[PDB]
Formats: C-alpha cells, structure tokens, sequence
RNA sequence: UACUAAGUGGAAAAGGAUGUGAAAGUGCUAAAACAGCAAGGAUGUUGGCUUAGAAGCAGCCAUCGUUUAAAGAGUGCGUAA
C-alpha cells in the first residue's frame, strides 16, 4: 500500500482528472507501457493488486517501474449522518491518471510475457488501458 | 529466394552431366532408421540417395538436354539415385533392400544416355 | 517390437514377453548365450515381438555417459552447467568413441567424436 | 455448456462458431463448451 | 452516392467475438501458395542426476549433438515408469 509518509495538510480538494496528459506521457524506463484511455481516480489499493499481478507473472530477471504514485487523499464522511459539521476524515489515498498517462513500464524479460504482463496489470485498473513501445 | 534456386538449379544440372547412372524412387513406408540403415550400406561417395524437388529435378533436366524421363516425373513422388562409375551394383543393393521391405514401388531412371521401362529396370540388377 | 531391459547375468523372468506368445523357456538359453563376454554390466534388448514366432533379438550396449564419469575421476557430475569441475581430452573421448561406435547410427568416427562433447557438455564436462 | 459474458478458447483445439447469431465454442472436451460470448 | 441486417435506429458500462465495409504496409505463390489427403516423422538412449520409477512428455543438469528431406531430450494423450 503506497502511502505518503507525511502530509501538509490532511483534507485537500480533489485533483480533477479530466484533460490531456501532464507529464508521464511516453515510456521513458522501459520500452513497453500501460497507456490510459480514460482518466479516473484510482487507489493505491489497486496499485497494489497490480503491481503485484504483474511481480507474479513476471519471471527470475524481468524489471519494472511504477510511474504514477496515490499523492492526493480523499474522504468519506461516516455513514447514516446528515450533512453539515465540517468535512469527513481521509480514507483512502488516490493517484491522479489523466487520459495518457503511462502507469505500469516493463522490459528485460520476452515481448510475449511482457504483453501478458501489461494485460493482467491493467484488468485490475479501472480505466481503458492500451500497449505502446518506447520510441528508438 | 530466386537467385538460391537459380543456383541450386544450376549445381544440380551440372551434377547430373558429369554423373553416368540415375534411378527414380517413391518414399511411401520406410523408417528413418532405414533409411540411415541404406546410407551405410551404400558407403560409397559414387551411390548417393537424395530427396529431390520434382519441379527442381525436371527444370534440370530440360538444362540436361536429354529427353523421354518426363514420363517419370508426372504426377508421383520421386527420389534421386545417382551413381558414379559402377551402377549395377548401387541397383543390386536397392532392390534387395525394396524385397526386404514390406511394400514399394518403383519408377523409371535414367542411365548411360538410354532409358528404361518398370521390367527393364527389374532386369538391370 | 518391444525395447526390454533384462540384466545380462538374470533375463530368465519377464512375464511381459509371455502376453505376446514368446516361447519364454526355449529362448532363454539364447538369451543367456551370447552375454557371457559382458558378464555382470547391464545389457538391454530390442526383441521383434511378431506372430511369426522365431524372435530375432539383438542386444544393446550400455547407455552412454558413465565412461565420462569414470574418465573424469569423479562419481557425480556438476548441479550447474556453469560451474566446471571434470576435464576430458581426445584420446579418452576417442576410446570411448570407438566402444560406442557400435550402437550409434553415423557414419563416421568423427561424427561420434562430437557425440562425447556433446553429452560432456550435458555433463559440464570441459573438451580439452 | 457454460455460460459466460466473455467466451475464448481454452485448449488451442476450441474453436469459436457463430451460430443462431450467438457465439460459442466447441471443443473435442465437453468440458470446454462456452456460450453467451 | 455509399453503409446497416441488428427493427440497430428506437437507452446503457468493464469485457468478449473468423459480422461487414474502407484504407495503408508487409510474406509466399503457375520454379506452385494455404487448408485437407497420402507417406515418412530418426539414431546414440531410455543421455544423466533425480525420483519407489520417469528414460521423447515428474522436478531437474541442462534445455545435446550426428544421419538426414525431416525430426523436437518432443505435440499432446497416455503408460507406476
Ligand atoms: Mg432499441
Ligand atoms: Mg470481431
Ligand atoms: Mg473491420
Ligand atoms: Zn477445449
């Protein structure tokens, strides 16, 4: 569970996540990428479940990196209470993917396994993932 | 691609000008065993068995300037027994081997500028 | 056609070949014939198993790459491929060549010179 | 038969049909026989 | 002038599919293409640790080489093996 080690402030306003890409837009540590479709917050819950995925499929030498990072917190206000008396407590910390944003990289490990490895990493992620390969 | 066969073609025409005995054979029913089992009964660099390409095989003979075998090469599956100097004993040696087989047949060949018919070659053991 | 494994020194059992006709107690004085010069080594047998009834058998050297053992001096090989312990030159790989030359199917003596690289680099066994 | 919302072969001898505009797939395994693709 | 065969039009997602049309590249092909059919489809050997056993198809030590058109320490099934 990625989670910032410390924090300014604990209730800050949500990030929109509706536009282009800023930043993390091509491949730039491997050479094959987990390209957004359609921007959406998404927990470093699933981070975890994807990550993890993708360490199980990969092989004895694979490498990988992990672009996007949950830097914004939410909250959730308890249930069965009526509205007023200040905003809820954080819950749940989210990473910002916005459509084009390159969230999971692999190399050094065959194309075939590598495309799986993509593939099983992005059932796990909300948004509408697609493949691409880093420029020569 | 074109320039391979076009080499290919060439070497295997020139083999058969400078050869003196060819017989044609099928490849229905015989072991790989076997066929290592005829390698070396053979021994001999003038007895040489070889699967060739019956489009190849014709195309080299029309460069062979001989004429008749294309009755041979239509419609069948062919093999190549090319013999130097000595070929009745290369002959002698495959058909023994063909009546210790279980089944075979066995197509007309081509030897010292004359050709044969199925009898003739039963004859030329 | 069955491939048969039968001691040299005890081939008498084997109810296998029984299901098929065989005359088991005729042929075993055959069996035991022609093994008395490979006294004691392990010796297979390829037996055409038919309805003709006179089974021609042939028998089998013992399989290859304990010779590479006992010529590297050491009982068992190496657990890693990388890591190199037995060394072997050419003339015990040549003797071992000429042993085994006559199981093997190739036609010449070099072809079986390679063959004892090729299972010394299975065995990790340097060609030197 | 079972029925799922996504149908793809499991052994490389399923072989994916359209039939009554519905896609299944058939398989020497009856194991292996999927519909409402 | 084209497209759709779903009454889609005339409500919906993640995901799945030899539906169909258009376009842009690349491989082979009348020196014969692809599918199917007819044949072969190997030897050391069943390599060796290993496992009651594996030895073409348990984990391995890896992931051999020749003959040859081709053949794999095998493609599965399968055999205690
Ligand atoms: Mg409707
Ligand atoms: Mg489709
Ligand atoms: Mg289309
Ligand atoms: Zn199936």
């Amino acid at each position: 569970m990625l989670q910032p080690k410390r924090t300014k402030y604990r209730k800050p306003h949500n990030v929109s996540y509706e536009g282009k890409a800023k930043g993390n837009s091509y491949v730039a540590f491997g050479e094959y990428g987990l390209v957004a479709t359609k921007g959406n917050w998404i927990d470093a819950r699933a981070i975890e479940s994807a990550r993890i995925a993708i360490s199980k499929c990969l092989g004895k030498t694979g490498k990988m990196w992990i672009r996007i990072f949950p830097h914004m917190s939410k909250t959730k206000k308890p249930l069965e209470v009526r509205m007023g008396s200040g905003k809820g407590n954080p819950e749940f910390w989210v990473a910002v993917v916005k459509q084009g944003t390159v969230m999971f990289e692999v190399a050094n490990i065959p194309e075939s396994q590598m495309i799986k490895a993509l593939t099983r990493a992005g059932h796990k992620l909300p948004v509408t993932w697609k493949i691409l390969k880093r420029e020569e | 691609a074109k320039k391979d066969k076009a080499q290919q073609v060439a070497d295997v025409s020139h083999l058969l000008s400078t050869s003196a005995g060819f017989v044609i054979f099928d490849y229905t029913s015989m072991s790989a065993i076997e066929a290592t089992s005829i390698r070396k009964k053979l021994f001999k660099n003038g007895s040489k068995i070889k699967v060739i390409k019956n489009n190849i095989l014709r195309r080299a003979l029309k460069a062979g300037k001989f004429e008749g075998i294309d009755e041979t090469a239509i419609k069948g599956k062919l093999a190549v027994a090319v013999g130097v100097n000595e070929i009745v004993e290369t002959l002698k040696a495959v058909d023994g081997v063909v009546k210790a087989k279980e089944a075979m047949n066995f197509v007309c060949g081509y030897f010292d500028n004359r050709a044969f018919n199925s009898a003739d070659l039963e004859k030329i053991a | 056609i069955a491939k048969i494994n039968l001691l040299g020194g005890q081939a008498k059992p084997g109810p296998a070949l029984a299901s098929v006709g065989i005359n088991m107690g005729e042929f075993t004085k055959q069996f035991n014939e022609k093994t008395k010069d490979k006294q004691g080594e392990m010796i297979p047998c390829v037996i055409t198993a038919y309805n003709d009834k006179s089974f021609d058998f042939i028998l089998k050297t013992t399989p290859v790459s304990i010779l590479l053992k006992q010529a590297a001096k050491l009982e068992k090989g190496a657990k890693n491929a990388k890591t190199i312990v037995g060394k072997i030159t050419m003339a015990k790989a040549k003797e071992i060549a000429q042993y085994k030359l006559v199981d093997l199917n190739a036609n010449t003596v070099e072809a079986a010179l390679k063959m004892v690289l090729g299972t010394a680099k299975q065995m990790g066994i340097e060609v030197i | 038969m079972k029925v799922r919302a996504s149908v793809k072969p499991i052994c490389k001898d399923c072989k994916i049909i359209k039939r009554h505009q519905i896609v299944r797939v058939i398989c020497k395994t009856q194991k292996h026989k999927q519909r409402q693709g």
